[PDB]
């Protein structure tokens, strides 16, 4: 059932916005990255391109690829997507404007497909990290260890847990329109779309037309090449110009809700328990920085906290009634230290 | 987190916002038993003219303390047991009895010279003796919980 | 070390008791309650009687042959020297000698007796660890004892010696969510540290 | 002589195991990464894929590529291998199941080729570093500097210094077998291979057969789709199910032995020697963190150690008889400081 979210698919178009460091510098990429969310734990980021990949223009195959080239879409194959950061990421799934991808940490986020003639990427700043949930501060999820309640995004699309406003596009520039009528500047239209037109000189002042000419002005560089083409709504990017007329409809879901997955998760190597008189020597040797902590169960709590990444023999003045001990997200231990001094 | 920094021994849940298992202080508890559950006194064996002695008292938490009891019964059957003194905590609630046999129980204490009474179904006895310290103290929480001046 | 895991057993319906094989630090623990996804989804048709027996032993790395610390009990021995004497008019002898005060070395023409020196400071301590070229006068714990994580978690008599002592605290855990793998939870070696938290 | 290790080549197959974070999550990749070894110094890691690249199925060209697709191999070209970490690594050489690749440090290890229709990668956690041998703590090998005895793996294959056990595979699942005989569940066979079969119901209980049917059960999901196909042994991965019958033969070498190469190696910029009265002022200015240390040659040793990465003017109370001085793996200096106070 890839055919349950024609809310977005039929009605939304691949938006194009201003990528900030688009290979060279600020281009206008269709895959302009907004709303980077390195807020989960599972090595995953949910991203929004302004491009709406997924099904085609019409009806088929999530795994195809529709961005904007020109005023027009290009609903073709996804062949060579690349999200990346400090390292190349791993795609997880796309739906709508939105992609989920398993990334490592990275100061930035750097996205891009390959149309085939050109690289045509888009890149952005965003502070990314991946702490796993647990008192172990890994840099990456392992193959083993305990499972425990992480925060993470779904693989799936059949999703309604939230919805973001997606009303119309405003106009857009297209000076490919403003040709010349052998002495006058000549506007045309896409398909009968609504072209909003006048020039610095006095001539036609609104523009809701088929292909007009321009009686007064001559220069292409002093005219209103506009495309009110609101047959398909958009995401309400900050890098969108408002459609000044109205808040049109187009409430549209988000696929990648943050969910309470139990990540395959961390585990720190077991401790070396060593006895002394009402005292735990613990030669200790972790894999990664591990937050150890305890609770001397007297009404005097006297707890301790210390991230341990360097192997360290530590000590704990255990009392008569007991202490507990938390080697990372490994479960909490407990200890009777009554006498040992005879 | 408070399940890692609290005092007096608590655990926590995002559930009704409980703080489980907070071991602190005492609770004045009172029960009304069903009288049907009682056994009348003339049906349990009278055990007096007995003798009690430790044999290997372990000055410890786990029920390492033991003591034979020269049971001197009248009938034969069960006999609930308890140390009304809190010095000794006993693993066995009840001991079976033939006609005046002997049956060891297990317990734990905190005073080197455990002079605790033992009430074997209406027959008191001092199980006086002496205990030995253990060696092996790194596992969960005790059954003794009776530390005082010793 | 190298936790060169032997490939676990997976009995599909019922238990497979493990035995304590004589491999060094042969950690093995039976596990049930799996549903092992292996290339076709799961393959064992039961759901709790699916049994998985993980086994892992410690073995010398391939680097153990070549990149390896090396303990020693060090006694005093006997000191030497390539003493040159460009003697008199002889003008040359560059001979290797001893220190013990009755040894001659008739190399050249002169007979020469040296020492014993009075300065018996062996800069080596009694116990020494050795690594490639950096020599550490370290109180290595011993063969047969070294606490896991600490230096000498692996302790082989020599490189050839198939027997050893591997206190690595190797503890297998059950594989997750019905998938084939082998959680080996283990201290990285006290040879891993001792190379970046060592002494000089 | 690429034709001297048919021990592995003829007799071992490209194993397939369970990759832990295979792009999305835990897949079963043929290139499932076990035994990551970031234990050498030269920027190099020796890795084992469960896939056996090298020669083809039969006899030719190390630089071809045989992984498992289906129950079957696919012995084709290596075209677009990618080992990578925090950055993309550099391949060094492959032999058997095993690849050597020059990597930078990385919290993880992330491997993958490109079959051509799909990325089809595999990734894993492993703590990686590259200290060069020397009192300089670089992050990377330079072009120049002194040579000194590092630990490192070979380029080559003509190698016997160790051998790992490689006995049979256990069975594997293949529910492509369990078709339907129009009402009954229908097993088949690869090539006459040994298919180990029964269902939850009572029917044929062992299965050592050609294509059988199933009288009793009907559902594909309650039957034993197994492949005892032990014509070629495997690596004894932890992610292998045991071949329950026996410890078959198949002792098989390792190519990439750790050897005593002299890495092209480190060197720290020379010091600025400055005289004082029985005292070395040393304005000092390294490239990278350099472990400096000394030995006051009296029977009072009084040594010093300090990693220096920040440029620092230091001091050394030299005695009458002498001191020595070790600017990184630059050779040890020595100094007469007799009087200078007249």
């Amino acid at each position: 059932d890839l055919d349950t979210h024609f809310t977005q698919y039929k009605l939304a178009r691949p938006y194009i916005a201003d990528c900030p460091n688009c290979g060279h510098s600020r281009c206008d990429s269709p895959i302009a990255i907004e709303e980077v969310r390195g807020d989960a734990h599972a090595g995953v980021i949910r991203i929004q391109t302004s491009a709406m990949f997924g099904l085609k223009t019409d009806g088929v195959d999530l795994a195809y690829m529709s961005f904007m080239n020109g005023k027009t879409q290009k609903s073709i194959k996804i062949d060579n997507l690349h999200v990346r950061t400090s390292a190349p990421c791993s795609l997880v799934s796309h739906h709508g404007y939105y992609i989920l991808a398993q990334c490592p940490p990275g100061d930035t986020v750097t996205v891009g497909f390959h149309d085939g003639p050109n690289r045509h990427t888009c890149t952005v700043a965003h502070k990314v990290e991946f702490r796993p949930v647990g008192r172990e501060k890994y840099r990456h999820p392992p193959e083993h260890g305990v499972e425990l309640p992480c925060n993470r995004y779904t693989h799936k699309r059949a999703d309604q847990g939230h919805y973001v406003e997606m009303h119309q596009p405003g106009l857009v520039a297209d000076h490919s329109l403003l040709s010349i009528h052998s002495a006058k500047v000549k506007i045309t239209v896409p398909s009968g779309a609504q072209v909003k037109y006048y020039c610095k000189c006095p001539d036609v002042r609104e523009g809701i037309t088929s292909s007009d000419h321009t009686t007064t002005c001559t220069d292409v560089k002093q005219c209103r090449a506009y495309l009110i083409d609101n047959k398909k709504w958009v995401y309400n990017s900050g890098r969108l110009p408002r459609g000044e007329g109205d808040t049109f409809k187009g409430k549209l879901h988000v696929p990648f809700v943050p969910v309470k997955a139990k990540c395959i998760a961390t585990l720190a190597p077991e401790p070396l328990v060593e006895h002394k008189h009402r005292t735990l020597i613990l030669h200790l040797h972790p894999d990664h920085p591990t937050l150890l902590t305890t609770r001397s169960l007297g009404s005097d709590a006297n707890p301790t906290r210390q991230w341990i990444e360097r192997p360290t023999t530590v000590n704990f003045t255990v009392t008569g009634e007991g202490l507990e001990y938390t080697w990372g997200n490994h479960p909490p231990k407990r200890v009777w230290a009554q006498e040992s001094g005879e | 987190p408070l399940n890692d920094v609290a005092p007096f021994g608590c655990s926590i849940a995002l559930e009704p916002l409980r703080a489980e298992n907070c071991a602190v202080g005492s609770i004045p508890i009172s029960i009304d038993i069903p009288d049907a559950a009682f056994t009348r006194i003339s049906e349990t064996p009278t055990v007096s003219d007995l003798e009690c002695k430790i044999t290997e008292c372990t000055y410890a938490s786990d029920f390492g303390g033991i003591a034979t009891v020269a049971y001197k019964s009248s009938k034969a059957g069960n006999c609930p047991i308890h140390s009304p003194s809190g010095v000794a905590v006993i693993k066995e609630n009840d001991v079976t009895l033939a006609e005046s046999g002997s049956f060891t129980f297990h317990f734990s204490t905190a005073n080197i010279h455990p002079a605790f009474k033992l009430q074997v179904c209406t027959s008191a006895v001092t199980c006086k003796g002496d205990c030995k310290p253990p060696k092996d103290h790194i596992v969960d929480y005790p059954a003794q919980h009776t530390e005082s001046f010793t | 070390y190298k936790t060169k895991v032997p490939s676990p057993v997976v009995k599909c319906c019922g238990a497979t008791q493990c035995t304590s094989k004589p491999h060094p630090d042969y950690q093995c623990q039976v596990f049930t309650g799996v549903y092992p996804f292996m290339w076709g989804g799961a393959y064992c048709f039961c759901d709790t009687e699916n049994t998985q027996m993980s086994e892992a032993y410690v073995e010398r790395s391939e680097e153990c042959s070549i990149d390896h610390a090396k303990a020693y009990k060090v006694h005093t021995g006997t000191v030497q020297a390539m003493v040159n004497i460009t003697y008199g008019s002889v003008s040359w002898r560059s001979a290797d000698v001893y220190v013990n005060g009755e040894t001659p070395a008739k190399i050249g023409d002169a007979k020469l007796i040296i020492g014993p020196l009075s300065s018996a400071w062996s800069p080596f301590d009694n116990k020494v660890v050795v690594y490639g070229h950096e020599v550490y006068n370290y109180d290595f714990p011993e063969y047969g004892t070294g606490k896991a994580g600490s230096f000498g978690d692996l302790q082989s008599r020599t490189s050839t010696s198939n027997d050893l002592y591997a206190n690595t605290n190797l503890k297998l855990q059950r594989p997750q969510a019905g998938i084939v793998h082998t959680p080996f939870t283990q201290a990285p070696s006290g040879f891993e540290r001792w190379k970046r938290d060592k002494g000089a």
